[PDB]
């Protein structure tokens, strides 16, 4: 018996941010979601159309895991069908959704008190992202006509920014960190299975 | 439809900038409030300058946006908050030398001191000082030279600074295309609106000169009692018609009347509701007054207080080798930071203080939705209003009796009603004619209307025409008296006061009628009653993204401030006043004066 590698998926050092999205492929191992359910009072945990308490009675050939860090608010924009700034120039879901995503606080680990500068977002872009698709441009925004020939100023802004994380934010404002699981099954016979 | 997409993105990236700016601004205000070092007195500077800096350069850049092109209302409105920073847009010489006159008023008045007539040992100050010598004493002489020495030092030593401080106000609001600074002053109740709902920002004088004449006759009755009962503490100093000496009215201004209260009791046999002993026998804490609060709070509909609140605000004094500011304030951090900080006791003053900075932040919780530049007041005397209408229904004995600090067989009593009616009288009746002279004499000599060389001639002139004051030695030309309060020495508005009474007194009777209640209005309790929180959490959301004339709609149900809830509230004290003055003579003579 080979279980799945969760485990490394759900612990992590550091993990990635919500633009650089990291993906992993699962595949061929035998997958017990029961261990899904050893963290703390998770904040979201809702399945869109795979029916949950019965994953082990499913099989599919691959399945992906998508892991970052948002903030607390946002939390409502990775669900199939929203709009926003995380939904539209970061992570978009496709409305035809399999799978679903887990979402629990992280405040004790990645806060501090002078601010946490490593995770940044998105904040401007031409035009909204189809669905999982990653940007990793750095490119400075135009807004306006003159071009600026690659400086910031007026009309045109640095697209990445950071949150800068503190321990006392509220509840709202608290980082949180967010595994989206995408189950899809093809024909091409299915090696990810129950006990 | 060309730049409101290059204003939406600009206004997107100033949003973005500027809360993370100013949170670090508020924290370190927090950590030297909390501490007081050396140290935390630098990082407050470093921490404001910047914050300042990327404030006036925004605006700079913000200037370049024609308001003509835009029609959206919300981002008009931001734009037009984020303009209007016309403070310093002056020249570099003229800025540093109103600057040093500012410092150099608030340093004299800060530092001035006071000296006895006879031996020279004493030489009080204000402080501790001159306020107790005549918020205690009850003789003539030992507060009349108390009251001329403070003038004559203070004054005498402002009138030319004053002097100039007018023109250099006066330059500065015409550069910023107003009229004069006191229309500066008034541009914050400006408000615009699409089906009416325009406030122009001159009505306002209208405005304020109506209602007041509403209050004069409840007023007049007043000061007729409390001249009778000023008859006995000083027997040969008041004529039976005329006007109160200025250095008798038990504060160094005249601003309150409450220290009146030992010398005018109407009935001195009944003592006040006093709950510190229920207090101190049930074994409470400042903890407990607070989730009390917050328990009132939750029972109307609103929500509960962070677990951030109980985490890190400081509640008590902490006795270790910290200094602290004992000044009770609410703080909002952004980001979802609340505190309160508060050096509180167990007594009931600080019982409705606290109750009164919970609505404080109460009302900013409610409006922490709207953009940044949005996440302000309604008006000018929205906060203190919503503050203290919590606070109004919170002392009243059902709700005391509701919690178990009274006993539950409590009987009520006819005499103590009077005695209350009469320190909330005292407390708020006598401070309206007083805001409003002095706010009228500021607005004349800023329009010009009063000449340099009359000022005082006009000052006295009208001050025994409306709240009914007569000096006690005449003063010269070379005078300056109102640079002697703290509100005129060191700038600040003062008609905030005029608008928060009427608010909160209208507000209350708008709850109070919405929670179904039948009885006197000053009997009225909002506690335990859901349908008068939504009604409240309907204005307190907005903010000021939308005109004024629309939130007191929303809440009571018309379109400008009345005075008839106000006088609602004190009707029975009107009823036994005009039935114990029917006797004697009520109003005064502008002829009478102490000296020949
Ligand atoms: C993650 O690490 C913790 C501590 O090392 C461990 O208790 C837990 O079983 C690991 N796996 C998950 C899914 O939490
Ligand atoms: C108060 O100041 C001291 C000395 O600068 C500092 O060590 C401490 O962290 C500050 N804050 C406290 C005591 O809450
Ligand atoms: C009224 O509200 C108070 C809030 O302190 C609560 O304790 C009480 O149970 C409520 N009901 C009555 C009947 O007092
Ligand atoms: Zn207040």
């Amino acid at each position: 018996t080979n279980l799945c590698p969760f485990d490394e998926v759900f612990n992590a050092t550091r993990f990635a941010s919500v633009y650089a999205w990291n993906r992993k492929r699962i595949s061929n191992c035998v997958a017990d979601y029961s261990v899904l359910y050893n963290f703390a009072p998770f904040f979201a945990f809702k399945c869109y159309g795979v029916s949950p308490t019965k994953l082990n009675d499913l099989c599919f050939t691959n399945v992906y895991a998508d892991s970052f860090v948002i903030r607390g608010n946002e939390v409502s924009q990775i669900a199939p069908g929203q709009t926003g700034n995380i939904a539209d120039y970061n992570y978009k879901l496709p409305d035809d959704f399999t799978g679903c995503v887990i979402a629990w606080n992280s405040n004790k680990l990645d806060s501090k008190v002078g601010g946490n500068y490593n995770y940044l977002y998105r904040l401007f872009r031409k035009s909204n992202l189809k669905p999982f698709e990653r940007d990793i441009s750095t490119e400075i925004y135009q807004a306006g006509n003159k071009p600026c020939n690659g400086v910031a100023g007026f009309n045109c802004y640095f697209p990445l920014r950071s949150y800068g994380f503190r321990p006392t934010y509220g509840v709202g404002h608290q980082p949180y960190r967010v595994v989206v699981l995408s189950f899809e099954l093809l024909h091409a016979p299915a090696t990810v299975c129950g006990p | 439809s060309l730049t409101e997409e290059n204003a939406k993105t600009f206004l997107n990236n100033f949003n973005q900038e500027a809360e993370d700016l100013s949170y670090q601004s508020s924290l370190a205000s927090w950590n030297y409030n909390t501490n007081i070092t050396e140290e935390n007195a630098q990082k407050m500077s470093e921490a404001a300058a910047k914050w300042s800096a990327f404030y006036e350069e925004q605006s700079k850049t913000a200037q370049s946006f024609s308001l003509q092109e835009i029609q959206t209302p919300i981002i008009k409105r931001q734009l037009q908050a984020l303009q209007q920073s016309g403070s310093s847009a002056l020249s570099a010489d003229k800025n540093k030398q109103l600057n040093t006159i500012l410092n150099t008023m608030s340093t004299i008045y800060s530092t001035g001191k006071v000296c006895n007539p006879k031996n020279p040992q004493e030489c009080l100050l204000l402080e501790p000082g001159l306020d107790e010598i005549m918020a205690t004493s009850t003789d003539y002489n030992s507060r009349l030279w108390a009251w001329e020495g403070w003038r004559a030092e203070v004054g005498k030593q402002l009138r030319p600074l004053y002097e100039e401080y007018v023109v250099l106000k006066n330059e500065m609001a015409r550069a910023n295309n107003y009229n004069d600074y006191g229309d500066y002053w008034r541009g914050d109740y400006e408000a615009e609106g699409a089906d009416g709902y325009n406030y122009n920002r001159n009505q306002l004088i209208e405005d304020v000169e109506r209602t007041f004449a509403e209050i004069k006759p409840l007023y007049e009755h007043l000061h007729a009692y409390v001249r009778r009962k000023l008859m006995d503490t000083y027997p040969s100093y008041i004529s039976p018609t005329g006007c109160l000496p200025a250095h008798l009215l038990g504060d160094m201004w005249g601003r309150f009347w409450t220290n009146l209260y030992p010398l005018t009791v109407p009935f001195a046999q009944k003592p006040n509701i006093d709950v510190t002993d229920a207090m101190m026998n049930q074994g409470w804490d400042a903890e407990r007054i607070f989730q009390e609060a917050e328990k009132f709070f939750v029972s109307v509909g609103l929500p509960h207080m962070t677990q951030g609140f109980w985490a890190n605000s400081m509640l008590t004094e902490p006795a270790d080798g910290r200094k602290v500011v004992c000044h009770p304030t609410a703080w909002d951090l952004g980001h979802g930071d609340f505190r309160i900080k508060m050096c509180t006791k167990v007594t009931m003053d600080n019982f409705l203080t606290a109750h009164h900075e919970m609505g404080h932040i109460q009302y900013d919780m409610a409006y922490a939705r709207q953009p940044f530049l949005l996440r302000n007041g309604a008006n000018e005397g929205f906060h203190e209003a919503v503050g203290e209408i919590m606070s109004l229904s919170a002392a009243t004995p059902k709700h005391l009796k509701s919690i178990g600090l009274l006993p539950s067989d409590f009987q009520e009593d006819s005499e103590t009603e009077i005695n209350f009616l009469l320190k909330q009288a005292l407390t708020i009746v006598g401070t309206l004619p007083f805001t409003y002279m002095l706010e009228k004499w500021r607005w004349m000599v800023f329009r010009g209307e009063i000449p340099k060389e009359q000022w005082m001639k006009k000052w006295w002139e009208m001050k025994r025409e409306i709240v009914g004051v007569v000096e006690p030695l005449p003063h010269d030309e070379t005078y300056c008296d109102p640079a002697s309060l703290f509100h005129v020495s060191n700038d600040y508005s003062f008609i905030r006061y005029y608008t928060r009474t009427i608010y909160q007194f209208q507000f209350q009777e708008a709850l109070c009628q919405a929670a179904k209640y039948n009885g006197s209005l000053h009997k009225c309790d909002i506690s335990n009653s859901t349908e008068a929180g939504q009604k409240l959490l309907k204005m307190l959301s907005l903010g000021n993204s939308e005109p004024w004339t629309k939130a007191l709609e929303n809440v009571v149900g018309a379109r400008n401030m009345d005075v008839k809830p106000l006088l609602n509230y004190f009707q029975p004290l009107f009823d036994w006043l005009k039935e114990q003055n029917r006797n004697s003579f009520v109003g005064w003579n502008t002829e009478w004066s102490p000296y020949a």
